[PDB]
């Protein structure tokens, strides 16, 4: 049920499992078996704060950084910690607007690339047309009946 | 998805069984195809005409001769062991209630998806009237591909011996606007689906390109950046024509 | 509030038009409409800062008959302007 | 004298598809029609004849399969016998051997209007097929010795050596004769659908070169570079006339996208 | 900046950092410029070997 929450991430019950159910999370039996509460944590809560970080690279144009502490749950350093990390990566692009305390999300498109998708929207247009076209002779069977 | 390609032999045949069988009273002719449907491009190499009957008023009753399907199949074998049976063509394009019928003869010889041409042999529309439709699971539908003309030295040679872009286009969009206009006032006529679910996309996907008009003059003066480099060159080939007569015009008055 | 809001281009919505809708304050707007987005039914998105929500056309919008006798005038217009700029390409 | 022999614009690429697919062989195929006195020899429909590995002899024509085929195509419409058969050369000319006369000999009891047509789709490829028929002979204009064949016009004997050796002396076996193909108003527009679903593939090429848009402008600039600085060492024009000429068309194309 | 390591523009006045750094395009003004001089340099050798 995790896996279809990836993308509709609210962040809202993320917390509430990482504070109280952990059957398979600090605790190992049949396959690691167990080491220690910090070993398992420490990446556990850098996977979840991109969980959220990639669906707003894809969704979200631009959030103010007073938002990302408040779904995050960190601080104004903390918050622009783990974004920064994920940029170097090659992962998620994003300029963090400091001024604004905005932070833009929305990849710049060139001109070129914009009308390419118009070439695209074009001929998706054509197929729209060429699918209603075979449709009226195939329902005016049921017309002429 | 998949590709049709047909020869000019396959369609000059099928255009030419109603005139030589003298086909009258609002009548079909249906004949087979060969080739092979295995492939993505499907390649029809081959067609003959078989011996149809139907009445008008009533739907129900079809009588096709299977004779001519093992008759030629034993002609075939001993000539092309290439060329199977991969489905059969009809002799215009309004779609008739039948076409599931006959699907049902052709399911036990044909080893593949029984593939259903359709041709024009009034030749009313533009550019290619012969349309080629794919019968698949809906009960059943008919799934149409883009039909296109074989290139090799063993048929377009012989149309060069009988024989011998925009403007044409939009003449072709006019056809598709044309057939839209009639469906919606047909349809008003007999009340007061699936046509009316793809039509609200075609309008929501040319009021819109008006929003990348700013981007689209981006790339349209480099057209003209490019052809103005490609005007200054065509002096070059004008200017030393002109520098080349001038130099045949001293070798005349010296001879 | 698409179909409301839609007059040619503009498809955009703002919070304040939402939250009279739903009565739910900008929190729970940006929550709610999200999933249904990612669910495939909305190709748009939200934008937090400006308060505008921009919104594709997906859902083919059913229960029709409304819109029929609209859209047949609209194809008349492309049927008109394809036909007067076709006339002039082949003059000059 | 020279004879005009019409063909139908079905039989052409029956007989060119039928001889070009095998190349080796040597393949063979009957042919129907009707005829106009003996000046006239018309081809409406072409039979094709099962294949043997023994390149055209008297044991490769079978009396059963001939005698079944013939009473399935009197049921499809076709009324006329048959007026002979055509002969695939791959590689040489029009010419007989002396097997394809030995064979063609064999016919001449069967039916006496047998025509024996030499088709060569292999240097045919050049935009004019290069065909020739033979015709036996009916007589009834002709016993012993005259002159048939009205309406001399148009080509001459060609063939290549025997063939054109023995014309108005003896036309038993062997003489020359022409070719020509009739058509009609419909047949003509058959073949013109080679050019709004051309009008999608057309836009294809243009969806794709958007994002080469950049890439593709600059090979071409650059290559009109080097062109140019030819032309300074010459104290050429082709090459660059060929090359400005491919980047003018692109430009208008891209323009009807519009 | 100088150096043209990462191309940027700073503000002494609000102390921030201005969007600078943006690509070029090729094929429009230097591909046109060198080839129209390239061509000028064939029309005087066209003038001179006409006479």
């Amino acid at each position: 049920s995790l896996v279809k929450l990836f993308t509709t991430n609210e962040l809202m019950r993320w917390p509430i499992v990482q504070k109280t159910y952990e059957p398979v999370l600090n605790e190992d039996d049949l396959a690691f078996g167990g080491e220690a509460n910090k070993h398992h944590w420490e990446d556990l809560q850098k996977r979840v704060i991109e969980h959220n970080l990639r669906v707003i690279s894809e969704y979200y144009s631009r959030i103010t950084l007073l938002r990302l502490n408040e779904l995050l749950d960190l601080t104004e350093s903390q918050t622009e910690t783990y974004i920064s990390d994920l940029v170097n990566q090659g992962i998620i692009y994003a300029k963090v607007n400091r001024p604004a305390k905005i932070v833009n999300f929305e990849k710049p498109k060139n001109s070129s690339q914009l009308l390419n998708e118009w070439s695209h929207n074009v001929d998706e247009l054509l197929e729209h047309i060429e699918t209603i076209g075979h449709l009226i002779t195939k329902e005016e069977i049921m017309h002429g009946l | 998805h998949e590709k049709v390609t047909i020869a000019p032999l396959v369609l000059l045949s099928a255009l030419d069984h109603y005139e030589r069988t003298q086909t009258k009273e609002n009548k079909r002719c249906v004949g087979v195809i060969l080739g092979d449907a295995n492939s993505s491009t499907i390649r029809v190499t081959n067609s003959f005409a078989l011996p149809f009957e139907e009445d008008e008023k009533n739907s129900d009753v079809w009588f096709l001769d299977h004779n001519y399907i093992e008759n030629m199949n034993e002609m075939c074998k001993k000539i092309n062991a290439k060329e199977k049976l991969i489905g059969w063509y009809h002799s215009g394009p309004k779609l008739r209630a039948s076409d599931l019928k006959i699907n049902e003869l052709f399911k036990k010889y044909t080893q593949n998806n029984p593939l259903l041409l359709i041709v024009d042999v009034k030749q009313q529309g533009v550019g290619l009237p012969t349309d080629a439709y794919v019968a698949i699971e809906q009960e059943k539908t008919f799934l149409h591909l883009p039909c296109t003309i074989e290139a090799e030295e063993a048929e377009e040679i012989g149309v060069e011996h009988l024989l011998r872009i925009r403007l044409t286009n939009q003449l072709k969009s006019l056809k598709g606007l044309q057939s839209k206009l009639k469906d919606v006032v047909e349809y008003l006529d007999k009340v007061i689906h699936t046509i009316l679910g793809k039509l609200q996309d075609v309008f929501n996907l040319n009021n819109l390109q008006k929003a990348l008009t700013v981007k689209t003059n981006d790339e349209l003066m480099v057209i003209y950046i490019s052809n103005l480099v490609r005007s200054i060159i065509a002096f070059d080939d004008l200017i030393e024509n002109k520098i080349q007569n001038k130099k045949i015009q001293e070798q005349r008055v010296k001879d | 509030l698409i179909e409301t809001v839609f007059v040619k281009n503009i498809r955009m919505l703002s919070f304040e038009d939402i939250s009279k809708a739903t009565h739910l304050p900008k929190d729970n707007v940006e929550h709610l409409v999200m999933r249904a987005i990612s669910l495939g039914l909305l190709k748009g998105s939200i934008d937090q800062v400006n308060e505008l929500v921009t919104i594709s056309w997906v859902q083919p919008r059913i229960i029709s008959g409304d819109q029929i006798t609209k859209m047949k005038d609209r194809l008349v217009e492309w049927n008109d302007q394809v036909e007067k700029l076709g006339k002039k390409m082949e003059a000059r | 004298t020279k004879e005009t022999v019409y063909i139908s614009s079905i039989a052409l690429l029956k007989m060119l598809k039928h001889g070009r697919a095998g190349v080796p062989m040597e393949v063979m195929g009957l042919m129907l029609g009707e005829f106009v006195d003996d000046y006239t020899v018309n081809v409406v429909d072409v039979f094709a004849m099962p294949q043997s590995g023994t390149g055209v002899s008297v044991e490769a024509v079978d009396d059963v399969f001939q005698a079944k085929m013939m009473d399935m195509l009197k049921q499809t419409g076709r009324d006329q016998m048959v007026v002979g058969w055509y002969h695939s050369h791959p590689g040489f000319g029009c010419w007989l051997s002396s097997v394809d006369v030995n064979t063609q000999k064999s016919f001449e009891q069967l039916n006496s209007r047998a025509v024996a047509v030499v088709v060569d789709p292999i240097q045919s490829v050049k935009g004019k097929v290069v065909i020739d028929a033979f015709r036996l002979i009916d007589t009834g204009a002709l016993i012993n010795n005259l002159e048939p064949r009205q309406t001399t016009s148009n080509t001459g004997l060609l063939n290549k050596a025997n063939i054109q050796a023995l014309i108005h002396g003896l036309n038993r076996h062997y003489y020359s004769l022409n070719i020509d193909y009739h058509k009609t108003a419909k047949e003509t527009k058959m073949l013109m659908n080679l050019h709004y679903e051309e009008k999608e593939e057309s836009n294809l090429a243009a969806t794709k070169s958007m994002v080469k848009i950049a890439e593709q402008y600059s090979k071409r600039i650059e290559e009109e570079k080097e062109l140019t600085e030819e032309e300074l060492k010459t104290r050429p024009k082709k090459h660059l006339s060929e090359t400005a000429d491919e980047t003018l068309e692109n430009n208008i194309v891209s323009v009807l996208t519009a | 900046i100088l150096d043209k390591i990462f191309y940027g523009v700073l503000d002494q006045g609000n102390g921030w950092l201005y969007v600078y750094e943006t690509p070029n395009q090729d094929a429009t003004y230097d591909s046109a410029l060198e080839l129209v001089g390239q061509l000028n340099k064939v029309v005087d050798q066209l003038f001179e070997k006409a006479s």
